[PDB]
């Protein structure tokens, strides 16, 4: 939690990172390839198939700023457990080893109808 | 949200003129600057929440130099201690 | 000490009654100009005596943006007049 | 006028700034204290006698609200000195801090600040510059958050839903049923500030889109709901289909995305064993619905256009940010895993 | 304040139905100012000796509310079978509503007064037979 | 004319086109009087580009090439059919006027767009103020309502908040109702036998009406005769134009005026009147119904769909 | 389902991208080609379990209930047409899409592999249902029960998020039905009635008690244009099955606090179909019919130990196919005469002698006529609540006796004469009226050969 | 007589119940900018006696 003041710190290395063809980052702009078509319906184009220049660089924009926003979101859980682990592993008196009991100790309502 | 830029490039916006003790122009402290540094001492790694209830006696007493709550409670009682026996003697002291 | 109690009682020159009410709505803008000096007072009050050394250009810069508000809302108060000669705070015609 | 137009429009923005670039309650003082100064000008641009008799009566609501903040100051500058922005070392100036505080955010008492102001502006262009003045204070509570009475923020939030939800079903003007219905945005937040302060953001940021993508929208002709009628068959039947698809998504249902934050803001409401807060809660925005079915029963329903006038002409207003707005407010619902982790 | 309830919630718990009613007309005694207060100043100016507010009758409510809310409760706690109950305390629902469906009458306010009160009185009571907590922390 | 906020912080548009050259011109007339006989005849020598009165089509005559599409879609009451002046009708009659208005609207929309963006005068036929001379007569003969005479009186304190008026209002010369003998001898089959209840009341109109704009500070000059014909062309053809600039304004209140700094003169009229769709913006009609100006939901709701082929002409791929 | 929803939701953009008047067989044709898919992977075996892929599907496992789900596209586009076709080609495809978009989310509905995504997918609904409500109806009150149709379902369903986020946190997860085998039990208390009852009444605002049936008349009286949605409307009724997936664990020793369930819809039974005898509006003469034996599950689930799960499980699809055709039926002999009074459409059935078959084989589905899924469904609730007391024989035969005389009594208004009147209703039953009238009936008597098909785990 | 009455009385009177109370909250903030802030001093005050709210 320390380095403050990063979009993402420079211990976001051992991640792995999140490589692509993941279906995120095809729904990542998959919205974007929809607003490209709302971009022409809004201006009665009245085409629906129009200007492709207009229709591409929205593909462009949401993939790689998608991308490159998903690398702090695993960084976060990534650290979250870091830190939870380690206060697990000290202080063994919040956390008890629980007793292992099968099925002979229990002798549990009995509800029938 | 508290974005603060002025600890990553290392501008004091201000900072300066937060604290009871931190620069004095020509070197001329405060009344009470012996327990602010006293006090700030106690808590820097400690996270606040268990400062509150651990280190509690480094505050209250600065907390006492700066209004002087008891000492003039102690002060005013004795007016109370005295001064009704104004009649009956103890001038204590004689001038001077 | 009394010093402080006279004048906390003195910040009640807001009160809120006549802080907005009633008409000739000069009087209201009166008490939010005079409603400073009961902050520029009790801030020096306790600045001067606690050597702080530093915080005593805040009293300074306290006027300085509280002049500017108050100039900024007596031009809108000429522009009620302006349109109609009499301020009269009872004048309302966008409800709520 | 067009030059001194931005660098009144840019130091709104530099206002705010301030507020959150601070160690030091001398300059939160100064921060929105000339966005008090900087707004007054873009209420006027057209001169019209109400615009007048509406920023005075903007004014000295935000010049009180200022004044008790330095007041909340100075308090605590006899409580051990100490003037970073932290908890207040009083409960006497923290509960003059938050209720003074509470005009400039307005909630449900501090009432009218809301819908006197936003109604009968001319410009109704906007005045989506009233998103700032949502934005500073919120950053203000981010810090004071550790030092509070737990009771009063509770009471003017759960007063906020159940006054902002009634005070708007007696409404045509549709920009105080955008004034309404603001203050129950705002009563969501800050019942929720006590408890976690971050999955707080995630409602601001939402409810930052979803307003500033419903002005937009506005911004052909509309003024009323009788005139939100007839642009269905007159301007475009598209944006009869598009107006339809934001209020749905506002209103919370599951299938947009403005269910987003309730689904994921009663995950830390409960977990703190506090169940009859959300309850209450949760079934009073449902009036907050009832808005908006009856908005969308003008529009989407043909409902007399008459009065024959042709726009043979096509429109030329400047739509912009528009075409990105209602695809990221309504469908991120599958998309956002952890919008809660790039925020946190 | 909450000490109020540190002396209604603490002592009496069904007997002594004196001061169960005494204490319990202070609170809801005290909730009529508080809509008198707003009913002079959300309201206009009323008669020479303000609050007069429009039709009165508001402080004359509340703290009747009040004033039978425990004696309703306290005779019926002990006369039946001795505890406290949400049986018990349901009965001060109705006709401790029915006050306000006395004046101003009845016939569509009235039963519908008698009937909702009677649905919030019950789980005050059953809120510390479970030990609810409405403003809680971690 | 601006063209947003970019371009005007490099060239402004208030003076540096208008170089005197505003001249904003209208004639007011009597029917067969001042049509095109003096009208049209002076565009050159002073550079002004004319434009005609009215008709359904004006709508017709923009946004192309640019035939005109016939009175199905433009549904209004069609000159020559209320010369019956139906009196007790579905109708109406008062439907004319409506579109009659916002015909009349966007030329002077074009006007000051014209004249910013070049610097040429422009004389008019009638301006949006004539329109209140047919009311007289169209109020006391009985084809008209109350009720219906209150709209456009309260569309007219609303449409009309920054229009300069015209410069040298010429009322035409006008007879002595000899319009009786030039509705007759000129023509007109359908222009017929409607007695002086609208001849005489119209004429009577054009005095105590039309005053307060012929006493506002643009001094007029007001001829009453058969014609011009050489008396009255060259004299309000050289005189006029010594009051083009010296025997000019008063008050001055059209100058493009004190605002012409890049302020409130200078772009937001400009800015307001470029893209005619905003210009009638509050043309809409009434609360509901008014009883005349209406149309039905889906039937002649479905009057659109015929008029709304692809919705725009021609656009293609690739651009 | 592996990709069931994967070529479901590929039939969207091929309606659009279509040319002319094709646009109906283009997507008639390609939609009854899921059928052998959907039968396809499913119906596998069998013994403890079929958990199928991932956290999208336990396969609907023990309740098939999805292929009847997937009958409709192709039965309601071929039933719509009647009054559709004089709107714009750019309206005539977004019905079909937004119907398409409905039948998206019940495929992930009945499966779901979860609680949570039931919930969200619950919900998912009500927003396609709403639009073929409001636009596309006759004459108004379509706007009121517009409003009925929801705040009822939807005051309702939100106190389900505040208990199954509190079981998420409190027992593990709720992610799988199958870690479900840790279960500790619910006693009496004051706090666990309430997680008991918020838990279970947004079930019953949509498969109604007599109390909070008032929205169900409002929405099928005033209905789209051939029963369009209407035969998705009684899907989505008994597409709210999942007490069955709740009530059976999570919860399973409250009987306690059944018997105002019980009493409320037991006698309620008994009224609510008398309630009809005397109906004008031939639409809701039959909208009544679904309340009535519809509500005989709701004493069939929460008496619970099968017998039951035989047959409250076999009457949640008998009128699936029958109540579907009677509106059809009705959305039929409207086209013709222009009024749903049943007393103007008299003089029939010398007219129209080819539909004669078509009411009576509808008719004796109530009657029920032991071999068809009717009578192999009543008779094992007829057989399972004898065993909670011997009384309820009473009122639940009496129940078999007014529908005997309420069913005839839509016949026989039929079998008169002279006609009076009627220039018009001249068209003789055309290949589609007869076409979309069957396919109902000839899957409904079939299964009764080999009906261990339909049957719960059990 | 029954099913459309008394189950159309208690449901659809929380229609005509918030809408009896929607109106006493416009027409009762009718402009008085001399009352809001009369209105704005008994909030302050009473946050002062009732509770927590100095504790
Ligand atoms: C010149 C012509 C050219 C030559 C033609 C060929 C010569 C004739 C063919 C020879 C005979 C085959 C005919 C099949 C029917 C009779 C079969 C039989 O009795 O023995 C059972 C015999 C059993 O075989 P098995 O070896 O003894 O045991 C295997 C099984 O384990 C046994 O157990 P099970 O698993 O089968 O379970 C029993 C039950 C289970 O099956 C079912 O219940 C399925 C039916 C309901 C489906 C519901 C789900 C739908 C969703 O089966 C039945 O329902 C029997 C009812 C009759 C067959 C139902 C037809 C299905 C439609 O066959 C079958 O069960 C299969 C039937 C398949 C039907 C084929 C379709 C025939 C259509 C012919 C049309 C002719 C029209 C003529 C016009 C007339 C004008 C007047
Ligand atoms: C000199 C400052 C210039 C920037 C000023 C920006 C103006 C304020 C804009 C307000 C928009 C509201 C966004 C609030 C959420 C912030 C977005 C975010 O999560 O990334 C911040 C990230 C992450 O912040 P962080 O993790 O380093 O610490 C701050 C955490 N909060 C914000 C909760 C206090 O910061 C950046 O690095 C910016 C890129
Ligand atoms: C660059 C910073 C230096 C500070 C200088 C501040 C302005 C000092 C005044 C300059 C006087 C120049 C007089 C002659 C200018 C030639 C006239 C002309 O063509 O108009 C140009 C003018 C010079 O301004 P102006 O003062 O001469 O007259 C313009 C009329 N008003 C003021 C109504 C707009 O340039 C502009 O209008 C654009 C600038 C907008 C207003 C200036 C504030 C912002 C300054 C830019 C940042
Ligand atoms: C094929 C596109 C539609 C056919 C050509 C365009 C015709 C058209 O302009 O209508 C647009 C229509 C809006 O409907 P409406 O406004 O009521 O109709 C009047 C239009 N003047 O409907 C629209 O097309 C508006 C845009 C809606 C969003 C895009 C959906 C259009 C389908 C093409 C994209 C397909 C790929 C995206 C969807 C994939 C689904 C898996
Ligand atoms: C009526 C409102 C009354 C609700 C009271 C809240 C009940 C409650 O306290 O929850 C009980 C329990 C969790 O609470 P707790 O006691 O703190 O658990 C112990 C933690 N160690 O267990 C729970 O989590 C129960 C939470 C779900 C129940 C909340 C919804 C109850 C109200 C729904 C009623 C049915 C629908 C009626 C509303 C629709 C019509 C308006």
């Amino acid at each position: 939690g320390r380095a403050t003041f990063q979009f993402l710190p420079d211990e976001a290395r051992s991640l792995p990172p999140p490589k692509l063809t993941d279906p995120r980052l095809a729904f990542v702009g998959f919205l974007g390839y929809c607003s490209g078509l709302i971009d022409n319906a809004i201006r009665r184009r009245p085409v629906l198939l129009a200007g492709l220049h207009r229709q591409l660089l929205y593909i462009t924009s949401f993939v790689f700023v998608g991308y490159y926003l998903l690398k702090r979101q695993d960084y976060m859980y990534a650290v979250r457990d870091h830190d939870m682990f380690s206060y697990i592993k000290s202080h063994p008196e919040d956390f008890p080893e629980k007793d292992k009991k099968t099925y002979g100790e229990v002798f549990e309502e009995f509800h029938p109808v | 949200p508290f974005f603060d830029v002025q600890k990553r490039l290392g501008v004091d916006l201000d900072r300066w003129m937060t604290i009871q003790s931190a620069e004095q122009p020509h070197k001329i402290p405060s009344r009470c600057h012996a327990f602010e540094k006293e006090w700030i001492e106690c808590a820097h790694g400690i996270g606040s929440i268990r400062a509150e209830k651990e280190c509690k006696i480094e505050f209250e007493d600065f907390r006492e130099c700066l209004l002087r709550q008891k000492t003039m409670k102690r002060l005013h009682a004795i007016r109370r201690q005295r001064e009704k026996l104004i009649k009956e003697g103890k001038y204590t002291p004689p001038p001077h | 000490s009394m010093v402080y109690m006279n004048i906390m009682m003195a910040f009640t020159v807001s009160l809120v009654g006549l802080l907005m009410y009633r008409s000739h709505l000069m009087s209201s803008l009166l008490c939010l100009e005079g409603m400073m000096l009961s902050l520029f007072v009790m801030a020096a009050l306790t600045i001067l005596n606690s050597h702080f050394t530093l915080a005593s250009m805040m009293p300074i810069i306290l006027l300085v943006f509280a002049a500017c508000e108050a100039a900024l809302g007596l031009s809108l108060l000429v522009m009620v007049s302006n349109t109609y000669g009499t301020d009269y705070v009872q004048n309302l015609n966008l409800l709520q | 006028n067009p030059i001194i137009f931005i660098i009144i429009l840019l130091t709104i923005m530099l206002g705010t700034i301030i507020v959150m670039i601070s160690s030091h309650w001398l300059l939160v003082w100064i921060g929105f204290e000339m966005n008090m100064l900087a707004i007054i000008p873009i209420m006027m641009k057209n001169h019209n006698p109400r615009a007048t008799e509406a920023s005075t009566k903007y004014f000295l609501t935000q010049s009180t609200a200022s004044m008790l903040l330095m007041m909340a100051v100075i308090i605590n500058l006899m409580f051990s000195g100490q003037w970073t922005v932290m908890k207040l070392f009083n409960p006497m100036a923290s509960m003059l801090m938050t209720m003074a505080l509470a005009m400039k955010l307005g909630m449900a008492p501090f009432h009218f600040w809301v819908p006197e102001v936003t109604q009968g502006i001319p410009l109704s262009s906007g005045l989506i510059l009233l998103t700032w003045q949502k934005l500073a204070p919120m950053s203000v509570l981010y810090q004071i958050f550790p030092s509070i009475n737990l009771n009063l923020i509770l009471t003017l939030s759960v007063l906020s839903i159940l006054i902002g939800g009634w005070g708007g079903l007696n409404q045509t003007q549709l920009r105080k049923i955008m004034a309404y219905s603001s203050i129950a945005h705002m009563g969501w937040m800050t019942a929720v500030l006590p408890y976690n302060p971050t999955m707080t953001l995630l409602n601001l940021i939402i409810y930052i889109i979803m307003t500033s993508t419903m002005f937009t929208m506005f911004m052909a002709n509309s003024t009323t709901t009788t005139l939100s009628l007839s642009h269905t068959w007159n301007k475009t039947p598209i944006m009869t289909v598009l107006i339809l698809a934001t209020l749905l998504s506002m209103g919370g249902l599951p299938p947009l995305s403005g269910f987003m934050p309730k689904w994921m803001i009663i995950q830390e409401m409960t977990k703190n064993n506090s169940i009859i807060l959300p309850t209450f809660m949760a079934i009073t925005a449902l009036l907050n619905l009832y808005f908006y079915m009856r908005l969308t029963y003008s529009t989407t329903l043909t409902m007399f256009p008459s009065t024959n006038n042709m726009k043979m002409k096509w429109q030329f207003p400047l739509m912009k940010k528009m075409t990105f707005l209602p695809t990221m407010v309504v469908l991120s619902t599958m998309m956002l895993p952890l919008t809660p982790m790039l925020s946190v | 304040a909450k000490t109020v309830l540190r002396q209604y919630w603490d002592i009496p718990e069904g007997t002594e139905c004196h001061r169960k009613t005494y204490a319990t007309t202070s609170i809801g005694g005290a909730a009529g100012l508080v809509v008198s207060a707003y009913s002079v100043a959300l309201k206009t100016p009323t008669s020479f000796l303000e609050g007069v507010a429009r039709t009165g009758r508001y402080t004359f409510t509340a703290a009747a509310i009040g004033a039978i809310f425990g004696l309703t409760s306290c005779i019926s706690a002990q006369v039946r079978e001795k505890p406290d109950d949400p049986l018990n305390y349901l009965i001060g629902g109705c006709a401790g509503g029915l006050i306000l469906g006395a004046r101003t009458r009845s016939y569509g306010i009235g039963a519908a007064a008698c009937a909702y009160m009677g649905l919030t009185a019950a789980l005050v009571k059953m809120g510390q037979l479970e030990g609810w907590q409405v403003f809680a922390e971690p | 004319l601006q063209y947003g906020p970019l371009a005007y912080i490099l060239g402004e548009k208030a003076t540096k086109k208008m170089t005197e050259k505003s001249k904003l011109i209208t004639v007011d007339g009597n029917i067969c009087s001042g049509k095109s006989k003096l009208a049209k005849e002076i565009a050159e020598k002073l550079g002004l580009k004319h434009f005609p009165e009215a008709g359904i089509h004006y709508v017709d005559s923009t946004t192309g090439d640019g035939k005109p599409l016939p009175v199905q879609f433009s549904g209004n009451c069609s000159l020559e059919k209320f010369y019956d002046d139906p009196k007790s009708n579905d109708g109406n009659s008062y439907r004319l006027q409506a579109w009659l208005y916002a015909s009349r609207l966007l030329q002077y929309a074009d006007a000051l767009e014209h004249l910013l963006s070049t610097g040429q005068g422009v004389v008019l036929e009638r301006s949006i103020y004539s329109d209140f001379v047919f009311l007289e007569a169209m109020y006391r003969q009985g084809f008209i309502r109350k009720q219906c005479v209150d709209h456009y009186n309260q569309v007219k304190k609303v449409t009309i908040c920054e229009y300069l008026p015209p410069h040298v209002v010429v009322y035409v010369d006008v007879p002595v109702p000899e319009v009786q003998s030039r509705i007759q001898k000129k023509g007109n089959p359908h222009e017929m036998k409607i007695t002086s209840a609208y001849l005489q009341d119209i004429e009577n109109a054009y005095k105590g009406t039309f005053l307060p704009e012929m006493s506002e500070k643009c001094e007029v000059l007001q001829y009453s005769a058969w014609e011009a014909q050489d008396a009255e062309k060259v004299v309000e053809d050289i005189e006029y134009l010594k009051y083009d600039k010296g025997p000019w304004l008063d008050q001055n209140d059209r100058n493009l005026h004190k605002l012409r700094m890049l302020v409130q003169d200078k772009l937001e009229v400009l800015n307001y009147t470029s893209i005619p769709v905003f210009l009638p913006e509050v043309t809409v009609g009434a609360h509901q119904s008014d009883q005349v100006f209406q149309e039905f939901t889906e039937l002649p709701g479905r009057k659109y769909r015929a008029g709304y082929n692809e919705d725009v002409g021609d656009k293609w791929i690739w651009l | 389902m592996l990709k069931y929803i994967i070529p479901t939701i590929m039939l969207m953009p091929l309606t659009w991208l279509s040319k002319n008047n094709m646009i109906w067989v283009n997507s008639t044709a390609h939609s009854l080609l899921i059928s052998f898919t959907s039968l396809l992977l499913m119906n596998q075996f069998g013994d403890n379990s079929l958990n199928f892929s991932l956290l999208f599907f336990s396969d609907s496992l023990s309740t098939p209930l999805l292929i009847l789900t997937m009958w409709l596209l192709p039965l309601m586009l071929m039933a719509s047409q009647h009054h559709l076709s004089k709107e714009n080609l750019t309206r005539k495809k977004l019905f079909i899409t937004m119907l398409i978009s409905l039948q998206l989310f019940l495929i992930m509905t009945f499966t779901a592999m979860e609680l949570i995504l039931f919930y969200i997918l619950f919900e998912a609904t009500l927003v396609p249902t709403l639009i073929i409500i409001t636009r596309w109806g006759n004459q108004t009150e379509r706007l009121n029960a517009g409003l009925y149709f929801l705040f009822y379902t939807l005051a309702g369903s939100l106190p389900l998020l505040v208990a199954l986020i509190y079981i998420q946190n409190t027992v593990g997860s709720l992610n799988f039905l199958m870690l479900q085998y840790w279960v500790q039990p619910v006693h009496n208390s004051w706090s666990n009635v309430f997680m008991w009852l918020a838990c279970m009444m947004a079930f019953m605002v949509k498969m109604p008690l007599y109390g909070l049936h008032l929205w169900l008349p409002k929405a099928h009286v005033e209905a789209p244009i051939a029963g369009s949605m209407v035969l998705a409307a009684v899907l989505l009724k008994l597409g709210g099955y999942g007490m069955l997936r709740i009530t059976l664990i999570l919860n399973p020793m409250t009987d306690f606090m059944a018997y105002p369930f019980i009493m409320l819809s037991l006698w309620g039974m008994i009224m609510t179909s008398s309630i009809c005898l005397r109906q004008t509006d031939l639409k809701s003469l039959i909208a009544y019919s679904s309340v009535s034996h519809m509500a005989l599950v709701i004493v069939a689930i929460l008496i619970q130990t099968p017998w039951s799960y035989m047959g409250a499980t076999a009457l949640m699809i008998a009128h699936g196919l029958t109540s579907s055709m009677l509106f059809c039926l009705a959305n039929s002999n409207y086209e013709r005469i222009h009024s749903r009074t049943m007393i103007l459409a008299r003089g029939l059935q010398t007219l129209l002698p080819l539909m004669a078959t078509w009411w009576l084989l509808a008719s004796l589905t109530n009657l029920a006529l032991p071999p068809t899924i009717n009578l192999i469904g009543e008779l094992f609730v007829v057989m399972s609540t004898f065993s909670w007391s011997n009384i309820t024989i009473i009122l639940m035969g009496v129940n078999m006796v007014i529908t005997a005389l309420y069913s005839l009594y839509m016949l026989i208004m039929t079998q008169r004469g002279k006609y009076t009147y009627h220039i018009n209703n001249i068209s003789p039953s055309f290949t589609r009226e007869n076409a979309l009238m069957s396919l109902h009936i000839l899957p409904l008597l079939l299964l009764t050969l080999n009906p261990k098909i339909i049957l719960g785990p059990l | 007589l029954l099913d459309l009455i008394w189950l159309e009385a208690i449901l659809p009177k929380t229609i005509s119940l918030a809408q009896m109370k929607a109106s006493t909250l416009v027409t009762n903030q009718k402009g008085l900018i001399k009352l809001y802030f009369l209105s704005f001093l008994i909030t302050i005050l009473i946050s002062m006696i009732l509770f927590n709210f100095h504790e």
